[PDB]
């Protein structure tokens, strides 16, 4: 996992030293903004099957097509099949702010991702469709604080530049 | 004033025969009898109340309303009698904020989403003057009332084309939803008010889910930004024979 | 090619007046006996300083202003503060009642005002 | 909405049990002080205009920046907006001081008020004060420590109608803020 | 909404300053070439029903997938409600000519069209194109240089009304893109 | 969970002056009772306490007895200290008009404290009801060998005030 | 002469400087009613050690969240700096008044003040209250109207030099707004 | 490597859970006590020359067989060769403490010490009393009751840190056991 912790020790077990001055003044930023991505993820959190919903709608609304016969949504055991892929990465975006960085995006759903989305004929414009609707529709007092949806909406943009 | 919706992918709106039987001498109106009575009053239940579900034990405190409404077929005044009800304020006064109470007026008795600041800000003018039935009678007794419904259909969502603001179609299809959608969902809270008193609009996703069935909802978004960032100026430059012309 | 730390600290040295936290201040006096040669005004230059030790008539008065109050104790609550990192022996006389506390009580000496 | 009689049964409705004897006290206390509770609720709605008028015009002298020009309370219909609000604040607390219980002053006065007050941009320091001068002058009457305008109550305790309604006034100021 | 006059008068508001002769020398030429803005609108509205049919049939030529099955100006239903759609826009911005500011077609006509464009499927790239065809179309009026259509004007510039036009053409495509 | 004497070390005095004193008086409704409240106690605060303890020996005597908890001088000298720090906190508690302070800087820990004393807990409920039945004497002015004088009205809410405070301390040494 | 003061502000350094009785009967009547005005100086500056200490405490009489823990007037030391800002506001409110101009003000106090307190925290909403105490003391101390504290001077009115520094006080409050 | 946060994500993963409610406390108790661990691993790092020679020849006195000719740590070649076979241990373990998860210790030190010190015939039980002396050591740097050097620290209870950092090095003594 990409974290603050992971990068200050991974960068001095490759050199072979002792955690020095600057390695513990990074902890104290994990300490300086755990209040703002922390409430970020319990309001996510408590409020997640009524987000992937919305979202999921957001890609059968742009591209109402894969709904024809021969298309990734044709029948009703794959429609279900994209919302549990969506419930996926937003959980994956509540894992993201509980650690710190972007470990849980990249170890488990940007690494490979391409390979298996080609592989199956999923179009990626619609992973995309889902999670930039989401990344608009959300305001600044009344969903979460202002830095808690900083923090949100960066993971968010980091999986749009991921996926593109 | 043509608007490609309306009348091709709605249905036709529902309402009494004509509006000369008021003129006719010998009644009070085309007598529609009580097949062709009934299934009107369902659509008034259907419009002011949203889908609310009203039971059985609800609509034993509306008798007197209907009662009226058979014998004086005035649409106008059953819709004013039914939001002076308990069951219009037990749904949409009691436990809500007051713009909530506000943009449900105009969903309810309009099929509008309001368009302003400052029309929003002299309902709330009459609720200092006269509670809450100062806002109902004034919304029923008013021009735009009178020039689209009268006293002879309901009150429907009008796709009218030539909307006096393009954010007035905006905030009526937020206000609407699906037909598997009442008004209730939020915990009070309106929806559409930090776009009213910031000049900012809604979310993509919420309007074209209340579009209807033929009209491309939800295509067209890029996957980057939603709306409009009002500090950029964009370089837009024609050309000319010569070079390229910036009239900026 | 910019030097950052350099053309900001620039940049925050001419905008922010030089002045600001140096404390100090025109002190005024006035002098006069009454005769037309006895009015100097002496408008010199001094720094003020943080006068320490009267704040203690000010800090302490208006803790047991505020203590007294039945109504500013309510609609102005104070916040949950935390005692320090004294750590419990097992003994319960000196735990609970330590020798920083032992045997300290308030009197209260009324008088006139 | 609630009261505090309609509290203690939607408490026990939830357990599936009737309400006791020993859930009956704090109730059969309140119908004891009820007297007491509606002799302090008038005291606010007879000073209500001066009150509103106080707090606002304090929240001037505080902060004198609401009053130039790019102010928030600058020009006349921004003024009259204020006294407008600060009466809807002193409106609903005095629904939950005679109801004993904060539901309805919480969801059709507090409900998206932070969301509200942002998009229009009224500043959220100075709202909070004029919620609080009129917090202590609302302690005052039920004290009865007023500076003019004694009133002539009964004579006992009144402290605890006076810190459920210094509840209520910061229930408004952990909402805006 | 505001005109030329009124946007003088909420730039000295921010300062409470009165509007004196330095700022009123930009006024006393507005209402000197105040006959050029008349002799200019109506060269843009005895024209406005052929400058529409132009501008939209004119972008089904460089882009004649707009009408074949699956396009958004493929049937009568589609293509009717493309030109009334071009139609409110040249009447907004004839609005904001004759004012001299243009706050009329922002908040009425651009505030939340990209919302509706990508609800209802509406192509953003060619929408643009007829409205700078359009923007073409109105400074080509204005300055008598088009190749029909001669009209009959008093002799001297227009050259700064063909370009405050030009700019309120291109807010439309800043607030759509 | 105590009150706005936080202040630990830095100068431990707090007076309040006189003009202070008219921010204060026109704040509390009786004020003029509350004052003359606690003034009917502390001017009277060395002989509730010496009348406090030897009224616990009066009706317990075999706590002078060897064994007993109040032979061996310091610790008689001991308990007319905690009688008096017992008055001593709720006389700032009736002028307070809340128990906090009284309830986390004196009783808070005072029953664990007793049992590892020694301390027998049943004549402590003994000598401290004396005290309530003292103040709510003096406050009144039914005090039979002393009578102090003051101005013409009822003080009864007072005096169930601090019967309530006496029965804090009576509860927290139970 | 009177500009020479001046220099010794500008130099940031322990300078002295003073007038003669000849060239303070030439300033006093060069400047009009100029024996009033060093009776408005030596109004406050005689009673200026009282009445930063009665507004300091005053602006926690009214708020005792100040000294909470987590106040912004605790740790001993915050207090001590509270009273050493109201004491430099007061110094240079009454060189304003001796000099009879603002420009001094401004720059050598109130410039940049309003970033020094968000930067540290310091709540401006109560340092407004605490110079309206002080604005309130200083038209009572120059009128001659304090209660407690009478100074015999020669007869007259002094309600112009008042209103001036009422407004050199709301300069003050402006600032840190 | 996990730390003390992506530790419980992997717990909740296996669930298909969210990390939020219960899960969400014992993390921000993580951070309230975050100030407390760095301030115990700058305590280590800051003794780690005096750690580890202190521990090697705590080793050594208690079996001198190691220095006898033919054993483990007979010459400098292989007397510098354990100074820095325990000062990598040492500097895997303050890894651990840093992020709160042993997952540094165990897959980059401790997988595969078994086997290794098997070829290299290195004493298991010479070793493990190398690594012991360290723990006790570090049990007495992170609680301030060390008998040869005191360090300045804020008051407060620290022995859930010392006794997180005793589990470490039994997993290091397991290992090799
Ligand atoms: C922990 C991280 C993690 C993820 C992010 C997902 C990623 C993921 N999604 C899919 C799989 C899928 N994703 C979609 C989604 C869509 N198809 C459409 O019509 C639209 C493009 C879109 C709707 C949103 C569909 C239909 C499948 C199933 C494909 C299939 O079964 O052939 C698969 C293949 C295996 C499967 O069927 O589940 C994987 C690995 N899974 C994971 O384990
Ligand atoms: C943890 C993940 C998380 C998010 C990504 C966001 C996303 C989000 N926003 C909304 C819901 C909304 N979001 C807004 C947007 C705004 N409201 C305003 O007052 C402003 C003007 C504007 C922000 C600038 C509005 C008006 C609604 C209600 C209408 C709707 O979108 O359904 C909803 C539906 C739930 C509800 O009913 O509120 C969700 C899931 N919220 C979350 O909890
Ligand atoms: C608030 C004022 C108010 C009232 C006082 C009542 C009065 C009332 N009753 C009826 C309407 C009626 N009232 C009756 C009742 C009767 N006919 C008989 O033969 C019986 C003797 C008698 C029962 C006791 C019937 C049968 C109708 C319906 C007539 C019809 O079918 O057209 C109507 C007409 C509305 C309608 O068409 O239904 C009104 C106004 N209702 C009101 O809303
Ligand atoms: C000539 C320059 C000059 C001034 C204009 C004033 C302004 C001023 N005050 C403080 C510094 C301070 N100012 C206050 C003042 C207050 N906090 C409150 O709660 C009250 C409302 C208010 C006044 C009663 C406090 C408490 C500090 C100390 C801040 C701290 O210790 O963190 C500082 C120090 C900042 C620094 O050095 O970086 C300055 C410049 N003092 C000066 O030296
Ligand atoms: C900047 C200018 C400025 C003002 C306008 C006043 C505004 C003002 N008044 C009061 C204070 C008060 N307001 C009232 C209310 C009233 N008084 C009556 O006799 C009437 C019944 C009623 C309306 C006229 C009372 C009684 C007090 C005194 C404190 C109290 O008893 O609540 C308070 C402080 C409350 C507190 O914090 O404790 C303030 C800020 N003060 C200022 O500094
Ligand atoms: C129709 C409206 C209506 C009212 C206005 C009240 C009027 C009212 N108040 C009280 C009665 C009372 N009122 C008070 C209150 C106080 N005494 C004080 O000195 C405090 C300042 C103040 C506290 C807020 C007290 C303590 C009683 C006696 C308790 C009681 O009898 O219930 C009583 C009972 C006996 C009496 O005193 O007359 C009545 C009828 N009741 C009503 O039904
Ligand atoms: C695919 C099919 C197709 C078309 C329909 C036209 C569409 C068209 N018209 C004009 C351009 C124009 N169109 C008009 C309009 C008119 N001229 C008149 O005299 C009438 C009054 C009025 C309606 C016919 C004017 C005045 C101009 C610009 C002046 C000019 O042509 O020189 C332009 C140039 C705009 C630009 O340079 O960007 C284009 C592309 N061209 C095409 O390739
Ligand atoms: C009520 C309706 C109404 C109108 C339609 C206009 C009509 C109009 N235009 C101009 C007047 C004019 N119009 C033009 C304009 C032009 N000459 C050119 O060569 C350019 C092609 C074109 C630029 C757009 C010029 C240059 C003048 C004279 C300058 C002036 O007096 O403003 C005049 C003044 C001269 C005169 O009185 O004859 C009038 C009345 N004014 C009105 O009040
Ligand atoms: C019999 C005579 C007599 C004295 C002279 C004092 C002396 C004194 N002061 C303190 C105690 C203290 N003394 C101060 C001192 C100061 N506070 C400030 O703001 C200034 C900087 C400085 C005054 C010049 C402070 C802050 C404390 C509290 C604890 C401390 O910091 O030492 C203590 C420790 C016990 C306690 O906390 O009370 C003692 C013995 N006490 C006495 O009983
Ligand atoms: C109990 C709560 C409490 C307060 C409300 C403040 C008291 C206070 N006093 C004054 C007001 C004043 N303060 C002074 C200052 C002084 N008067 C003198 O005789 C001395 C020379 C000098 C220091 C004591 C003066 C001259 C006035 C104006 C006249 C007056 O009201 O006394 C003001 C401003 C105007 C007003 O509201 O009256 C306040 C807020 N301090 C507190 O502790
Ligand atoms: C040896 C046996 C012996 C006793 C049993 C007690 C007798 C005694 N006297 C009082 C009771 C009291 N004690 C005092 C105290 C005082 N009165 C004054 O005027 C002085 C100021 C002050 C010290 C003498 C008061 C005021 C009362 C209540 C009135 C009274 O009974 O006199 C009480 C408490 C009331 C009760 O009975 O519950 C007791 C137990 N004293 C003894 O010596
Ligand atoms: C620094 C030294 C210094 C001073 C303090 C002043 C002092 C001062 N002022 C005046 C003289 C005066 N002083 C006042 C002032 C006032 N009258 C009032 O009722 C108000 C309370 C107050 C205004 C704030 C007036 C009105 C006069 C008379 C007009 C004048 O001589 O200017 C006099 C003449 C007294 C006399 O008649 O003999 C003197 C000595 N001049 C100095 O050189
Ligand atoms: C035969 C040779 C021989 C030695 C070399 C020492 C080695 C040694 N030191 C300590 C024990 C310790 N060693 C240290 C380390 C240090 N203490 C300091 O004052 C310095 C700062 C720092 C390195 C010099 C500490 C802190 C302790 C714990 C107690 C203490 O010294 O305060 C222990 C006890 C470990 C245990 O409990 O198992 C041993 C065996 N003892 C021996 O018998
Ligand atoms: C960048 C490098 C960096 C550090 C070195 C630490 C430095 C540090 N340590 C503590 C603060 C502390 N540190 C300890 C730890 C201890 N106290 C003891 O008595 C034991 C000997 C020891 C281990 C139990 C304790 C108990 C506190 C008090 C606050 C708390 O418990 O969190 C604090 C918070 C208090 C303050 O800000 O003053 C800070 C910043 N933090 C950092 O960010």
């Amino acid at each position: 996992m990409k974290s603050v912790i992971t990068t200050v020790v991974s960068a001095a077990d490759a050199a072979g030293r002792f955690p020095s001055n600057s390695d513990l003044e990074s902890i104290q930023g994990n300490i300086q903004r755990s209040a703002a991505r922390l409430e970020a993820a319990e309001k996510l959190a408590g409020n997640h099957e009524a987000v992937v919903k919305e979202a999921g709608d957001a890609c059968f609304a742009k591209y109402a097509y894969l709904k024809n016969p021969g298309e990734a949504g044709e029948n009703q055991e794959k429609i279900n099949k994209c919302y549990r892929d969506v419930d996926h990465y937003m959980r994956l975006v509540n894992y993201c702010l509980v650690v710190g960085g972007t470990g849980p995006l990249d170890e488990w759903g940007i690494a490979g991702a391409r390979e298996v989305y080609r592989t199956l004929n999923l179009p990626t414009s619609a992973y995309v469709a889902s999670i930039a609707y989401t990344r608009d529709r959300l305001c600044v007092p009344r969903d979460m604080s202002a830095q808690a949806g900083v923090e949100f909406s960066a993971y968010l943009d980091y999986l749009i530049n991921a996926l593109s | 004033a043509f608007s490609s919706i309306q009348n091709v992918l709605t249905d036709a709106p529902l309402g009494t025969p004509s509006a000369m039987g008021f003129l006719d001498e010998r009644t009070e109106k085309p007598l529609m009898g009580p097949s062709e009575m009934d299934e009107l009053v369902y659509a008034v239940y259907k419009q002011v109340f949203g889908n609310a579900h009203i039971m059985e034990s609800e609509r034993a405190e509306l008798r007197d309303a209907e009662s009226l409404f058979r014998y004086l077929r005035d649409v106008r005044e059953f819709v004013r009698a039914l939001a002076k009800s308990n069951a219009y304020t037990s749904r949409f006064l009691q436990g809500n904020q007051q713009y909530r109470f506000f943009e449900l007026n105009f969903k309810h008795l309009l099929g509008r989403g309001p368009r302003s600041l400052e029309e929003m800000a002299s309902h709330s003018a009459l609720y200092a003057e006269g509670g809450f039935e100062a806002v109902i009678d004034a919304i029923l007794d008013s021009d735009e009332y009178a020039q689209e419904f009268g006293s002879t259909v309901v009150p429907y969502c009008r796709f009218k084309g030539e909307y006096p603001t393009n954010e007035e179609f905006n905030r009526m299809l937020v206000l609407k939803g699906a037909n598997s959608t009442s008004d209730k969902a939020g915990k009070g809270r309106s929806k559409l008010c930090y776009s009213i008193a910031a000049g900012c609009s809604q979310n993509w996703l919420s309007m074209s889910k209340a579009l209807p069935f033929g009209t491309e909802k939800g295509t067209g978004f890029n996957l980057i930004s939603s709306s409009r960032n009002p500090a950029a100026r964009p370089r837009i430059g024609t050309k000319i024979p010569g070079g390229v012309v910036f009239s900026s | 090619v910019v030097l950052p730390v350099a053309r900001a600290g620039l940049a925050a040295t001419a905008k922010k007046n030089q002045y600001m936290g140096t404390s100090v201040a025109p002190e005024i006096v006035l002098t006069d006996k009454g005769s037309d040669m006895s009015r100097k005004v002496k408008t010199e230059d001094k720094k003020v300083a943080a006068d320490q030790a009267a704040a203690m008539g000010i800090l302490a008065n208006m803790s047991l202003y505020a203590s007294l109050n039945p109504v500013k104790r309510m609609t102005y609550k104070a916040k949950e503060q935390a005692p320090a990192y004294v750590k419990k022996t097992g003994n319960p006389v000196e735990d609970f009642y330590p020798s920083s506390w032992r045997n300290m009580a308030p009197v209260i000496s009324l008088s006139a005002n | 909405m609630l009261d505090a009689f309609s509290r203690v049964v939607v408490n026990s409705d939830a357990k599936a049990a009737y309400v006791g004897g020993s859930d009956l006290q704090a109730l059969k206390s309140f119908i004891a002080d009820g007297n007491k509770r509606l002799d302090a609720v008038n005291s606010i709605v007879s000073n209500a205009s001066c009150m509103v008028s106080d707090a606002v015009s304090g929240m001037i002298c505080e902060n004198p920046g609401l009053i130039s020009p790019g102010g928030n309370c600058y020009t006349n219909r921004r003024m009259a907006a204020c006294l407008r609000d600060g009466e809807i604040i002193l409106r609903y607390v005095s629904y939950a001081l005679l109801a004993g219980d904060a539901s309805v002053l919480e969801d059709r006065c507090l409900n998206g008020l932070k969301e509200t007050y942002i998009a229009l941009g009224v500043p959220t320091n100075s709202s909070i004060r004029a919620v609080s001068i009129m917090k202590a002058q609302a302690v005052a009457f039920i004290t009865n420590t007023a500076t003019e305008r004694k009133m002539s109550f009964a004579a006992g305790d009144c402290t605890s109608l006076a810190s459920e309604v210094a509840s209520y006034f910061d229930r408004v100021g952990a909402a805006i803020s």
